[PDB]
Protein backbone atom coordinates (compact mmCIF):
# COMPACT_ATOMS: atom_id res chain seq x y z
CA UNK A 1 0.00 0.00 0.00
CA UNK A 2 2.95 2.61 0.84
CA UNK A 3 5.30 3.03 -1.75
CA UNK A 4 9.16 2.55 -0.47
CA UNK A 5 10.85 5.54 0.18
CA UNK A 6 13.84 6.59 -1.66
CA UNK A 7 17.22 8.06 -0.26
CA UNK A 8 19.93 10.47 -2.31
CA UNK A 9 22.52 12.71 -1.10
CA UNK A 10 23.37 16.26 -1.34
CA UNK A 11 26.20 16.81 -2.97
CA UNK A 12 27.11 13.05 -2.74
CA UNK A 13 28.30 10.48 -0.67
CA UNK A 14 32.02 10.77 -0.88
CA UNK A 15 32.30 13.67 1.54
CA UNK A 16 36.03 15.82 2.59
CA UNK A 17 36.19 15.31 6.38
CA UNK A 18 34.83 18.54 7.96
CA UNK A 19 32.39 19.37 5.31
CA UNK A 20 28.87 18.50 5.53
CA UNK A 21 26.26 16.21 3.42
CA UNK A 22 22.57 16.42 3.06
CA UNK A 23 20.53 12.93 3.11
CA UNK A 24 17.15 13.86 0.99
CA UNK A 25 14.15 11.09 2.01
CA UNK A 26 11.43 10.83 -0.49
CA UNK A 27 8.10 9.60 0.34
CA UNK A 28 4.17 9.73 -1.28
CA UNK A 29 2.49 12.79 -0.12
CA UNK A 30 1.00 12.76 3.72
CA UNK A 31 4.02 11.75 4.94
CA UNK A 32 4.17 12.22 8.89
CA UNK A 33 7.56 11.60 10.59
CA UNK A 34 10.77 10.79 8.14
CA UNK A 35 13.65 8.98 10.21
CA UNK A 36 16.81 8.93 8.86
CA UNK A 37 18.10 5.59 9.96
CA UNK A 38 22.15 4.13 10.64
CA UNK A 39 23.10 0.78 10.41
CA UNK A 40 23.01 0.55 14.26
CA UNK A 41 19.54 1.08 14.53
CA UNK A 42 19.31 2.58 17.97
CA UNK A 43 20.89 5.83 15.83
CA UNK A 44 18.13 7.87 13.98
CA UNK A 45 17.03 11.05 13.40
CA UNK A 46 13.31 11.84 13.01
CA UNK A 47 11.87 14.91 11.62
CA UNK A 48 8.10 16.32 10.71
CA UNK A 49 9.28 19.43 8.51
CA UNK A 50 8.31 18.27 5.23
CA UNK A 51 8.45 19.75 1.97
CA UNK A 52 6.77 18.64 -1.72
CA UNK A 53 8.22 18.54 -4.90
CA UNK A 54 5.12 17.50 -6.93
CA UNK A 55 1.59 17.08 -5.61
CA UNK A 56 2.28 13.20 -5.15
CA UNK A 57 5.38 13.46 -3.15
CA UNK A 58 6.49 14.78 -0.04
CA UNK A 59 10.34 14.57 1.39
CA UNK A 60 12.69 15.87 3.96
CA UNK A 61 16.17 16.66 4.45
CA UNK A 62 19.33 15.73 7.09
CA UNK A 63 21.99 17.63 7.38
CA UNK A 64 25.31 16.64 8.61
CA UNK A 65 27.23 19.77 9.35
CA UNK A 66 30.98 18.21 9.88
CA UNK A 67 31.51 14.88 8.70
CA UNK A 68 33.84 12.69 10.33
CA UNK A 69 34.69 8.72 9.67
CA UNK A 70 32.34 7.47 12.72
CA UNK A 71 29.72 9.41 10.37
CA UNK A 72 30.57 6.91 7.56
CA UNK A 73 28.59 4.38 7.09
CA UNK A 74 25.33 2.84 5.35
CA UNK A 75 21.89 5.18 5.81
CA UNK A 76 18.10 4.72 4.96
CA UNK A 77 14.87 6.15 5.11
CA UNK A 78 11.57 4.73 6.32
CA UNK A 79 8.36 7.15 6.68
CA UNK A 80 5.46 6.98 8.73
CA UNK A 81 1.85 7.52 7.38
CA UNK A 82 -0.48 6.84 9.87
CA UNK A 83 -0.91 4.32 11.44
CA UNK A 84 1.83 2.82 9.30
CA UNK A 85 5.39 2.59 9.31
CA UNK A 86 6.58 2.28 5.35
CA UNK A 87 9.37 -0.23 4.72
CA UNK A 88 12.81 1.05 4.57
CA UNK A 89 15.16 2.64 1.52
CA UNK A 90 17.65 1.39 -0.09
CA UNK A 91 21.09 2.04 1.43
CA UNK A 92 23.62 5.16 0.59
CA UNK A 93 26.90 4.14 1.43
CA UNK A 94 28.28 7.62 2.94
CA UNK A 95 32.25 7.67 2.89
CA UNK A 96 35.13 10.40 4.26
CA UNK A 97 37.75 11.33 2.08
CA UNK A 98 41.01 12.64 3.53
CA UNK A 99 41.53 16.04 2.37
CA UNK B 1 10.51 17.90 102.00
CA UNK B 2 7.00 16.74 100.30
CA UNK B 3 6.27 20.09 98.05
CA UNK B 4 10.27 19.79 96.63
CA UNK B 5 9.85 16.53 95.36
CA UNK B 6 6.49 17.36 93.63
CA UNK B 7 8.19 20.18 92.42
CA UNK B 8 11.06 17.74 90.51
CA UNK B 9 8.49 14.99 89.64
CA UNK B 10 6.74 17.97 87.85
CA UNK B 11 10.00 18.94 86.15
CA UNK B 12 10.48 14.81 85.06
CA UNK B 13 6.83 15.23 83.54
CA UNK B 14 7.82 18.54 81.90
CA UNK B 15 10.90 16.76 80.45
CA UNK B 16 9.26 14.04 79.45
CA UNK B 17 6.75 15.80 77.50
CA UNK B 18 9.12 17.46 75.62
CA UNK B 19 11.79 14.27 75.20
CA UNK B 20 8.67 12.81 73.32
CA UNK B 21 8.66 16.20 71.10
CA UNK B 22 12.48 15.20 70.72
CA UNK B 23 12.21 11.86 69.80
CA UNK B 24 10.16 12.37 67.02
CA UNK B 25 11.47 15.64 65.52
CA UNK B 26 15.43 13.86 65.78
CA UNK B 27 13.41 10.48 64.19
CA UNK B 28 12.20 12.30 61.23
CA UNK B 29 15.47 14.19 60.62
CA UNK B 30 17.33 10.78 60.29
CA UNK B 31 14.61 9.10 57.79
CA UNK B 32 14.71 11.84 55.74
CA UNK B 33 18.16 11.76 55.46
CA UNK B 34 17.92 7.82 55.32
CA UNK B 35 15.05 8.40 52.29
CA UNK B 36 16.21 10.98 50.20
CA UNK B 37 19.46 8.45 49.59
CA UNK B 38 18.17 5.00 49.49
CA UNK B 39 15.89 6.74 46.82
CA UNK B 40 19.13 8.33 44.78
CA UNK B 41 21.07 4.91 45.23
CA UNK B 42 18.18 2.53 44.08
CA UNK B 43 17.32 4.75 40.92
CA UNK B 44 21.54 4.70 40.32
CA UNK B 45 21.31 0.91 40.83
CA UNK B 46 18.46 0.39 38.52
CA UNK B 47 19.96 2.66 35.39
CA UNK B 48 23.38 0.74 36.03
CA UNK B 49 21.86 -2.74 36.42
CA UNK B 50 19.02 -3.15 34.03
CA UNK B 51 19.38 -0.16 31.25
CA UNK B 52 23.49 -0.36 31.49
CA UNK B 53 23.24 3.81 32.25
CA UNK B 54 25.70 5.49 33.93
CA UNK B 55 25.78 8.87 33.10
CA UNK B 56 22.58 11.61 32.29
CA UNK B 57 22.92 15.32 30.65
CA UNK B 58 27.09 14.23 30.59
CA UNK B 59 27.59 13.87 34.23
CA UNK B 60 27.91 10.47 36.15
CA UNK B 61 24.48 9.70 38.09
CA UNK B 62 26.05 10.84 41.48
CA UNK B 63 26.69 14.18 40.45
CA UNK B 64 23.18 14.70 38.33
CA UNK B 65 20.85 13.58 41.06
CA UNK B 66 22.72 16.20 43.29
CA UNK B 67 21.23 18.86 41.09
CA UNK B 68 17.79 17.14 39.83
CA UNK B 69 15.72 15.20 42.89
CA UNK B 70 15.60 11.72 42.12
CA UNK B 71 11.40 11.50 42.17
CA UNK B 72 11.56 14.57 39.28
CA UNK B 73 9.92 12.61 36.87
CA UNK B 74 9.33 15.28 34.24
CA UNK B 75 13.01 16.62 34.16
CA UNK B 76 14.08 13.18 34.47
CA UNK B 77 12.31 12.01 31.56
CA UNK B 78 13.07 15.36 29.71
CA UNK B 79 16.73 14.92 30.28
CA UNK B 80 16.52 11.27 28.85
CA UNK B 81 14.31 12.40 25.84
CA UNK B 82 16.98 15.39 24.70
CA UNK B 83 20.36 13.42 25.35
CA UNK B 84 18.47 10.35 22.91
CA UNK B 85 17.45 13.27 20.46
CA UNK B 86 21.36 14.76 20.46
CA UNK B 87 23.49 12.10 20.96
CA UNK B 88 22.13 9.35 18.93
CA UNK B 89 21.04 10.85 15.91
CA UNK B 90 22.94 12.27 12.45
CA UNK B 91 24.96 14.92 13.84
CA UNK B 92 27.25 14.23 16.32
CA UNK B 93 29.75 10.95 17.23
CA UNK B 94 30.03 11.90 21.27
CA UNK B 95 28.32 9.39 23.35
CA UNK B 96 26.61 6.60 22.59
CA UNK B 97 26.28 4.75 25.74
CA UNK B 98 22.39 5.92 26.33
CA UNK B 99 21.17 4.70 22.95
CA UNK B 100 20.44 1.10 23.34
CA UNK B 101 17.22 2.77 25.48
CA UNK B 102 15.52 2.81 21.92
CA UNK B 103 15.79 -0.80 21.46
CA UNK B 104 14.61 -1.21 25.12
CA UNK B 105 11.78 0.89 24.94
CA UNK B 106 10.74 -0.65 21.46
CA UNK B 107 11.25 2.64 19.56
CA UNK B 108 13.12 1.01 16.46
CA UNK B 109 10.61 1.15 13.44
CA UNK B 110 9.46 -1.66 12.26
CA UNK B 111 7.47 -1.39 9.00
CA UNK B 112 4.31 -3.14 9.56
CA UNK B 113 3.93 -2.18 12.85
CA UNK B 114 2.57 1.19 14.82
CA UNK B 115 4.83 4.29 16.13
CA UNK B 116 6.15 4.29 19.47
CA UNK B 117 6.36 7.81 20.48
CA UNK B 118 9.88 8.64 22.19
CA UNK B 119 8.65 10.76 25.06
CA UNK B 120 5.18 8.49 25.93
CA UNK B 121 7.84 5.48 26.11
CA UNK B 122 10.37 6.89 28.66
CA UNK B 123 8.37 8.69 30.59
CA UNK B 124 6.64 5.17 31.38
CA UNK B 125 10.01 4.15 32.27
CA UNK B 126 11.03 6.99 33.90
CA UNK B 127 7.37 6.34 35.97
CA UNK B 128 8.30 2.86 36.47
CA UNK B 129 11.73 3.69 38.17
CA UNK B 130 11.03 6.65 40.09
CA UNK B 131 8.08 4.68 41.68
CA UNK B 132 10.11 2.02 42.35
CA UNK B 133 12.94 4.21 44.12
CA UNK B 134 10.23 6.49 46.01
CA UNK B 135 8.71 3.70 47.65
CA UNK B 136 12.05 1.92 48.89
CA UNK B 137 13.29 4.54 49.82
CA UNK B 138 9.92 5.03 52.15
CA UNK B 139 10.53 1.95 53.37
CA UNK B 140 14.09 3.12 54.27
CA UNK B 141 12.30 6.21 55.98
CA UNK B 142 10.32 4.06 57.54
CA UNK B 143 12.85 1.51 59.19
CA UNK B 144 15.18 4.34 60.05
CA UNK B 145 12.87 7.36 61.51
CA UNK B 146 11.21 4.64 64.04
CA UNK B 147 14.65 3.06 64.74
CA UNK B 148 16.20 6.45 65.64
CA UNK B 149 12.58 8.13 67.64
CA UNK B 150 12.49 4.48 70.17
CA UNK B 151 16.29 4.97 70.78
CA UNK B 152 15.84 8.89 71.62
CA UNK B 153 12.38 8.50 73.44
CA UNK B 154 14.43 5.53 75.42
CA UNK B 155 17.91 7.03 75.94
CA UNK B 156 15.96 10.42 77.13
CA UNK B 157 13.52 8.54 79.49
CA UNK B 158 16.26 6.67 81.90
CA UNK B 159 18.10 10.19 82.00
CA UNK B 160 15.06 11.69 83.29
CA UNK B 161 15.31 9.38 85.94
CA UNK B 162 18.74 10.40 87.55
Amino acid sequence: DLPRPSISAEPGTVIPLGSHVTFVCRGPVGVQTFRLERESRSLYSDTEDVSQTSPSESEARFRIDSVSEGNAGPYRCIYYKPPKWSEQSDYLELLVKEA
Amino acid sequence: GEIAALAVNAWKTTALKNAIAAAQKAGDAAGKIAGESKGVETIIGILEQYYSIYELKGTPLKSFFATTHYTDISNIATVIDTELNTSCGLNSLANQAICGLRTKLGLVAKPGQVMVTQKEAITKMITNVVHKSEITAEAAKTEVAATKTAAAIKMNTEAIEA
